[PDB]
């Protein structure tokens, strides 16, 4: 909830390399990104397991902040 | 409140200098490290052949 764009969120978790890929494939606002699954990541070309973990862990961290707030 | 396990592991391999890059790339526990191959080392930035071989040999040992 505290990021202006998907690009800004990705750069905050050191995953900025995926920004273009997310925007081009239609995961283009913070709302679109919250429904992303591990399979969605795989189909977007995020095949490195550590990067999948980074991204899925952050998506979950952001959900936790929202349910708790 | 407890040492990061990937730091501890790389210390045991006498390659502690990569620990922060491992963790920053999401290789933050031994379950993830078990899946490491050449693309993962490339992204992390482990380039010296001896170090690459040492980590991949270690990864093989985690999968036993």
């Amino acid at each position: 909830g505290a990021y202006r764009s998907v690009g800004e969120w990705l750069e905050a978790i050191k995953m900025g390399r995926y920004t273009e890929i997310f925007m081009e494939n239609g995961y283009s606002s913070m709302d679109a990104v919250a429904q992303v699954t591990l399979e969605d990541l795989r189909r977007l070309g995020v095949t490195l397991v550590g990067h999948q973990k980074k991204i899925m862990s952050s998506l979950q961290e952001m959900k936790v902040q929202m349910v708790n707030g | 409140m407890c040492t990061n396990i990937v730091y501890e592991w790389l210390k045991a391999l006498q390659l502690p200098q990569y620990a922060e890059s491992f963790v920053d790339n999401g290789y933050d526990d031994l379950e993830v490290c078990k899946q490491i191959g050449d693309p993962d080392l490339d992204a992390i930035g482990v380039l010296a052949p001896a170090h690459r071989r040492r980590i991949l040999e270690a990864v093989h040992r985690l999968r036993e």
